[PDB]
């Protein structure tokens, strides 16, 4: 086609949905994270998780409120992650690195995965 | 705006 | 913070956003303009028109899964823009320029109202 | 990946 495109439009979708999710603004789902809750918007879970889209697109499951995780899954690791879902932007430190990876690893996320086996390999 |  | 960034994270979001829209997977609303009719998701629009984010943000207006536009707005304008909140592409032409700009306007999509003013501009 |  012949369109014309706006550099930062998909950077300013986001951060709204992320003001979005800070205000509990259309938020339709609670993921719950062994004794932790987090609340977010289904649609922005399936566009960055391999495993929300799997989720989210059951017949069944699609309508469920409450999602709980396997109880190994960190709620920290979680946390990290759906901030960087919401963001661009992943918090990855020493101290994290093997919680993150294992999430990332469960939720399908594989330039997560990418990034945190390149940051290991560089430590050994 | 660019051209893409 | 000590963050580090996926710089196509955005970009990704909106293109699985926008594959949700075309398969209609948790579309939440109806925008009828004049005899047409527009699924989407309720958090995009919110996120890319200040008349969307003011109408789902109404404590009764929130609930409706229908929104009628005013009867003045061009279903092909809508179109366009619809396509633009989904994609960051305008299909901006000679022959749709003052119903997207009319249409941007009512939407209240500053960016898009300032591309069409410049492009009005350059023609006279 | 970049430093933001
Ligand atoms: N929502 C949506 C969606 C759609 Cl519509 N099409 C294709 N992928 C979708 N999302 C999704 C699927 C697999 C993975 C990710 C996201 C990130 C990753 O590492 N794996
Ligand atoms: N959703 C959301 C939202 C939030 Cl949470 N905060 C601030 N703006 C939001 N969205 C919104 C408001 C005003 C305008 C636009 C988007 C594009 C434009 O030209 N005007
Ligand atoms: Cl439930
Ligand atoms: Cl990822
Ligand atoms: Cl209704
Ligand atoms: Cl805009």
């Amino acid at each position: 086609d012949s369109c014309i495109q706006f550099t930062r439009h998909a950077s300013d979708v986001l951060l709204n949905l992320n003001r979005l999710r800070s205000r509990d603004i259309l938020t339709d789902v609670v993921i719950v994270v062994s004794r932790e809750q987090f609340r977010a918007h289904k649609t922005v879970l399936m566009a960055c998780s391999g495993l929300f889209y799997s989720i989210f697109t059951d017949q069944l499951k699609c309508n469920l409120s409450v999602i709980n995780l396997d109880p190994e899954i960190n709620p920290e690791g979680f946390c990290i992650l759906l901030d960087f879902m919401y963001t661009s932007r992943l918090n990855l430190r020493e101290g994290n690195i093997m919680a993150v990876m294992a999430t990332a690893m469960y939720l399908q996320m594989e330039h997560v995965v990418d990034t945190c086996r390149k940051f290991i390999k560089a430590s050994e | 705006w660019v051209i893409p």
